[PDB]
């Protein structure tokens, strides 16, 4: 059995945001909501099989906050560039007219871990029936992330995933339309 | 815009169960991996100049070093034991459907698509057969697409000039299935 | 529901 | 066809009333944003080469720079005070109706639509309930549709297999309403 | 309270057209008719709550006219591409046979800010009972615009919004039909 | 009916 458990955490400035999460073979197990101080399982069912004490994660973040300040001073003019994300949009499963499905907006290979994502239906913002993951780790130093939109397949509508990132000139828009 | 990121990853690697565990902690400052702790080494090692101070500082605290080395058991093996009860054995059977398309110009049909979705784990086999003979060439795939919600999907396509009388079969092998799944066209 | 352990974060200067 | 466009936007951003104001002037030449003035910075900053000359020129005129920085109060806060008397408090109650449809194949009914129209402002909540339990999954929405005349409309649909005896309720919460609006089906 | 007031203005060549307007949280407050030198409120009721001195806007446009000439010279061969618009057509409110309603033609994400819009009823041009907005600002560098058509709902008629823009190969036509 | 202020346009060379 080959497996990998990755525990990832970070603190970002100036946004003042931290994260703490666990990854198993590439998928999120859970992450800690820093503000609310609670464990959020990627899949509800996971909760009945394990538990985690959040305060421990919050302590780790406090250490990372402090270390960041040391790191800023230690490098002096360490600031640099960033990496714009690759964006892809595809349906979760085979699309059949009238059968509710889900569009996936896959945002990959980027840093810092901050983004503005907007789902558009016929050019309009959609905020109901959407969800997202936190910033997931890659094999390297960059992040990936998933956004989801629930929808009713139709031959006349069209969709777009709008992603804005500091590494992008203008906000990026990836298109999706149903095809039989 | 200036940004500052203190980011670390603690990777627990397993080979044949918890038979051989290896802990690898990696520290990054923005885009640079500057320091790491390889359990197989026993101590911190700077990756770049920016990470030297920490290796020097932490390596000189025997108490702390002993604690990290122990994480291989206190964290890695410990957590594996927990996850082996529901994540390691997770199985979700795929939905398999076949369907033709054009892709190219038109008239007749030149692409046979085997759609395999909503499955877990990721290791899977998808084969194409033409009247009993496995098609090895002419295969085009979208690859193993991870959905982010613990399920995968993929398309495996066969490029062909269908000749009435020919029967095409998509065969899928996966840990969640006791027997291969087949779909004819 | 057993408790997941986490590696402790170390402080720098 | 060759076209030439000199276009500028002066954006006044408000956070918790005029507690924290931020002025952001953006200059574009055709499709390129070439220069900007961020009040939180205090001076012009070229976005691209084409906007350097202006930053250099305008930044060296203390008299003019002082005038822009003051716009945060002379323009932004000044205008907010005016608009706070009729635009900020604008409220228009929504018209809510529910109705079934097919969408898919047919026979019976599989989509329950909650139509919410002619409302303002844009922030609104639309929930579905099945005999008292809030339906979280199976929701499909057209999103917040702006009409251009200061009113919004939207559809929030629930995918279901209605079982006689079940009562569905669409609940709408909005600033223009003292109590949630409900419609049963 | 989160809010945004955007004041937008531009000058376009060779059409020789200028615009000056105010936007509040995405909706037009008013714009100045350059030719007639007067303030046009998006909603009549607005006029009793505020006022504006148009000549000030005209002066700003004069400065933009002048600056455009400088900008043309400063870039040398700055000319380029453009962005074709997305077009959508939907009714203002729920449609009921026999009850007069309004069709909205939504033109989005385009530049330069110039378009030819035609309302068609059973393939025929309609010029009575129609209206439109000026070129409205977006979060980015592109424009959006709304056209309106008054109509009597019926099961046998059909409509189309025809939009022509330099970024389009041939004029674009979006269809609309009533459905119970 | 209070007067709306507007940001002044600057001239370029």
């Amino acid at each position: 059995e080959e497996h990998t458990i990755i525990q990832a955490e970070f603190y970002l400035l100036p946004d003042k945001r931290g994260e703490f999460m666990f990854d198993f073979d590439g998928d999120e197990i859970f992450h800690v909501d820093i503000e609310k101080s609670e464990t959020i399982w990627r899949l509800e069912e996971f909760a009945k099989f394990a538990s985690f004490e959040a305060q421990g994660a919050l302590a780790n973040i406090a250490v990372d906050k402090a270390n960041l300040d040391v790191m800023k001073e230690r490098s002096n003019n360490t600031p640099d560039a960033n990496v714009a994300p690759e964006v892809t949009v595809l349906s979760r499963s085979p699309v059949n007219l009238g059968e509710p499905n889900i569009l996936i907006c896959f945002i990959d290979k980027f840093s810092p871990p901050v983004v503005n994502v907007t789902w558009l239906r016929n050019g309009r913002p959609v905020t109901e029936g959407v969800s997202e993951t936190v910033f997931l780790p890659r094999d390297d130093h960059l992040f990936r992330k998933f956004h989801y939109l629930t929808f009713l397949p139709s031959t006349d509508d069209f969709y777009d995933c709008e992603v804005d990132h500091w590494g992008l000139e203008e906000p990026l828009r990836k298109h999706w339309e149903f095809e039989e | 815009a200036p940004w500052f990121l203190e980011y670390s990853k603690s990777e627990c690697h397993f080979y044949n169960g918890t038979q051989r565990v290896r802990l690898l902690v990696r520290y990054f400052y923005n885009l640079e991996e500057n320091l790491r702790f390889d359990s197989d080494v026993g101590e911190f090692r700077a990756v770049t100049e920016l990470g030297r101070p920490d290796a020097e500082n932490w390596n000189s605290q025997p108490e702390f070093l002993e604690q990290k080395r122990a994480e291989v058991d206190t964290v890695c093996r410990h957590n594996y034991e927990i996850f082996d009860n529901f994540l390691v054995p997770r199985r979700v059977e795929p939905t398999v459907t076949v369907y033709p398309t054009k892709t190219q110009p038109l008239e007749h049909h030149n692409l046979l698509v085997c759609s395999v979705s909503d499955f877990y784990p990721g290791n899977i086999e998808v084969r194409w057969f033409r009247n009993g003979k496995e098609e090895k060439t002419g295969i085009v795939s979208t690859g193993l697409v991870r959905n982010g919600d613990w399920t995968f999907q993929t398309l495996v396509m066969l490029e062909t000039v269908p000749q009435s009388g020919e029967v095409y079969t998509c065969q899928v092998e996966h840990p969640s299935l006791t027997d291969p799944v087949t779909v004819e066209w | 529901a057993d408790l997941i352990a986490y590696p402790k974060a170390a402080t720098k200067f």
